[PDB]
């Protein structure tokens, strides 16, 4: 923790996994997946060995009337 | 085909009565699917943004656009990313067009104006577009490579440009005896004349198997399908339609005693408004949910019927095209849709859909041995190749409400042929 | 404080007679239930038709159409205009889920 | 057998002045839709040979192939008394004549030809697949 929330911070403005600021988080890993461009291996094992925390499963801007 | 079958026997009806009259027998529809799955919407939820569409749209269409550029303009391949160009250098581009037109309404019959641009739009940045390149041809939306350079006045200058084009297409058994199927279109209950009323009942009353002698009869027993595309119920004025479902409920009982019935929703029909229309309910037809026979699909709808595949929509598609661009016939929008692989591309920009994430469903993944439109003011039909051994035939089908004209598509042969009904009208010849 | 402590009681579309169980109709009310289906869903194709005029003018406002959209401009109608029909087609979808499905959809 | 149909028209058509289609003339008397047509033929020619100056006017059905320019349609036409052996000529190949209705007093178009078949539908509305030529099987009231 505190080193697990900037790696998804950096995961969710990455341009070459998608426009994602609609839908959760696992929802574009697995997107990305799909079309296999190349999803890593470590934005997964955090949204594993956590429950439904707010925090990890959710996009940057969940909150902000956008 | 089918009037020259029609006369293939003896006439029995300009006589006194006879002890037996003969019957016949409805086809067998042995095999039927329906494979339009991925436009039935279970779930339905909005609040996401237009955003994710177009990125699906351009990843998944991308390695077609370089597969082609490689074979259309040599293997020495220059294919470059918008930010990486350097000045006068020759490369190939792949990207998706917008149309910047003044004159289309915002929010507080064409739209083309003499002065509009065009321009090339990536995930990262866009580029401004001049050279030899068509200005109203084109529509916002379609995907597509190009061939040039980056000038001094940080615009690009095209020599030329290639599109997607046809997909593959498996061969279809051929048949033993011909089976026939019947495509209607825009019938127009609730107001559009009484010439209309009596053709569309000397139309149900012909293909029921009341109407003709034993030619007739023969022929129309022969019919194995009938698919009604749209627009049902044409309305003068929203803000009447109570009583026009009644009416509708009556002639789909009629029709569901003999046949095999299809029905879609239209421009005006009681569903929803974007682009994958969901089936009508069914508690608006009380009687004719007694049979088996009448079947409620959608806009987009595709099938399998007996080893020939059929797509089609209700004609929303050409006419948004034909609003934005300045091509004018119907059956020319309906193959040029065909040539850039994809259904609608002016969607969403000027036609509403829904707001997809994970795929977007209107790319053609195959390719249809037939292909047709909805409610177009002339009918049309013609046969097109692909580069590789695919055919397709492409039909446009009339409006009853004026031309009282249907299609008849063989099934062996694949050939349309028209059919049309004229009762006589107020007509004297000694005025 | 006392909003979150709802029992959310369902009404008759025709009549607004509170009842147990889920169906739209009343008892008394139920044959004229084809004229009630009709009314209400051209609600629903009007605000559908809404949703998208609006939501895709911010993309031609911030000028891409590959990116999201980030512009809370206090002084634009776009915005929170843009916020409400989201909410009044989340309730008007959930309303004629009170019928049943017009078919099946895991064939 | 004969005077039986022959006076039930004679008192359907010149004393309560209806007009006969087909298909009321085969939902009243229960008949197959072959034999009506047949029937109407059997009514006019014995009518028409007997006097040639009833008041009674005739209108026919003509179908068949056609040729507009170079693709093959075809065409289905109810026709008047006075025009028909024109439309005949005009067509190319011939599929489908026999007789649609009379009349006691000249009507202006095919206005109440509609009103005839829908309100003789109205009433009986549990069987229109009951004289028809054709009968499918798949179709039988299920759910
Ligand atoms: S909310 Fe209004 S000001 Fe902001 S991008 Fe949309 S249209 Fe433009
Ligand atoms: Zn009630």
């Amino acid at each position: 923790e505190e080193a697990e929330l900037e790696l998804l911070r950096q995961f969710d403005l990455a341009w070459q996994y998608g426009p994602c600021t609609g839908i959760t988080r696992l929802q574009r890993w697995c997107r990305a997946k799909q079309m296999g461009l190349e999803p890593p291996p470590e934005v997964w094992q955090v949204l594993k060995t956590h429950p439904g925390d707010p925090r990890f499963q959710c996009s940057l801007w969940h909150l902000y009337p956008l | 085909m089918f009037s020259e079958q029609a006369a293939q026997r003896a006439h029995t009806l300009l006589s006194p009565p006879s002890a037996n009259n003969a019957t016949f027998a409805r086809v067998p529809v042995a095999t039927y699917t329906n494979s339009s799955q991925p436009f039935r919407l279970g779930e339905r939820s909005f609040s996401r943004q237009y955003a994710h569409i177009y990125a699906t749209r351009l990843i998944q269409m991308r390695p077609f656009l370089e597969n082609r550029a490689q074979q259309h303009w040599g293997s020495g391949v220059g294919v470059k990313k918008l930010c990486e160009l350097q000045p006068e250098e020759k490369c190939c581009v792949v990207g998706t067009l917008f149309k910047a037109m003044p004159l289309q309404p915002s929010i507080l019959s064409k739209y083309i104006h003499p002065d509009d641009e065009l321009v090339l739009e990536d995930e990262l940045q866009r580029i401004k577009l001049k050279g030899t390149i068509d200005v109203s041809k084109l529509v916002t939306g379609t995907v597509l490579a190009v061939f040039g350079s980056v000038r001094d006045d940080g615009k690009f200058l095209v020599e030329d440009y290639c599109f997607a084009d046809l997909a593959p297409q498996k061969p279809a058994p051929p048949l033993d005896t011909d089976r026939f199927v019947l495509l209607v279109s825009g019938l127009g209950l609730g107001g559009g004349g009484g010439e209309s009323l009596l053709g569309t009942q000397l139309l149900v009353d012909v293909v029921t198997g009341q109407l003709g002698d034993e030619g007739e009869q023969c022929s129309a027993a022969h019919v194995s399908r009938v698919i009604l595309a749209g627009n049902l119920l044409s309305h003068s004025t929203q803000s009447a339609s109570v009583e026009a479902v009644k009416m509708l409920d009556e002639i789909l009982l009629q029709l569901s005693a003999s046949v095999p019935v299809d029905v879609m929703p239209g421009e005006f029909d009681p569903t929803n408004y974007t682009l994958p229309q969901q089936p009508l309910h069914p508690c608006m037809f009380p009687l004719a949910t007694a049979y088996s026979t009448l079947q409620l699909v959608t806009n987009p709808y595709q099938a399998t019927i007996d080893g020939v595949r059929f797509l089609g929509t209700s004609g929303q598609n050409v006419s948004d095209i034909f609003r934005y661009s300045s091509m004018e016939d119907h059956l020319e929008i309906l193959e040029w849709t065909l040539r850039v692989r994809h259904i609608s591309p002016t969607a969403p920009d000027t036609l509403g859909c829904y707001p997809f994430y994970k795929t977007d469903p209107f790319i053609f993944p195959e390719c249809p041995h037939v292909y047709f439109c909805g409610n177009t003011p002339s009918f049309g039909s013609k046969i097109i190749r692909g580069p590789e051994d695919q055919t397709v035939l492409l039909v446009t089908v009339p409006d009853f409400s004026a031309t009282q004209t249907a299609c008849l598509v063989n099934l062996r042969s694949l050939a349309c042929q028209p059919i049309s009904f004229s009762g006589f009208g107020a007509e004297d010849d000694d005025l | 404080g006392l909003l979150a402590f709802a029992k959310r009681r369902n009404c008759c579309i025709g009549c607004r007679t509170v009842l147990s169980h889920q169906g739209a109709v009343c008892e008394f009310c139920q044959p004229r239930e084809s004229e009630l289906y009709q009314k209400e869903v051209s609600h629903l194709n009007a605000l559908e038709e809404r949703f998208s005029r609006l939501w895709t003018q911010c993309q031609r406002c911030q000028g891409s159409l590959h990116e999201d959209v980030i512009c809370t401009s206090r002084d634009c109608p776009i915005f929170y205009m843009r916020k409400k029909v989201r909410k009044d087609l989340e309730d008007q979808e959930q309303l004629l889920r009170r019928f049943g499905p017009p078919g099946p959809e895991a064939w | 057998a004969d005077q039986l149909y022959l006076e039930n028209i004679d008192e359907f058509v010149t004393d309560q002045n209806k007009i006969v289609t087909y298909k009321w003339l085969s939902y009243t008397l229960g008949v197959h839709v072959n034999q009506a047509k047949q029937m109407l033929y059997d009514y006019v020619e014995r009518k028409r040979k007997e006097n040639s100056g009833a008041q009674l006017h005739v209108t026919y059905l003509v179908s068949g192939s056609l040729i507009q320019n170079g693709h093959s349609c075809h065409k289905v036409a109810v026709v008047r008394e006075d025009k028909l052996e024109a439309v005949k000529s005009k067509l190319a190949v011939t599929a489908s004549i026999h007789v649609y209705s009379i009349q006691k007093a000249m009507l202006k178009d095919s206005g109440p030809l509609f009103n005839t078949d829908y309100d003789i539908l109205k009433s009986n509305l549990q069987n229109c697949s009951k004289f028809s030529a054709i009968q499918c099987a798949a179709a039988v009231p299920r759910a």
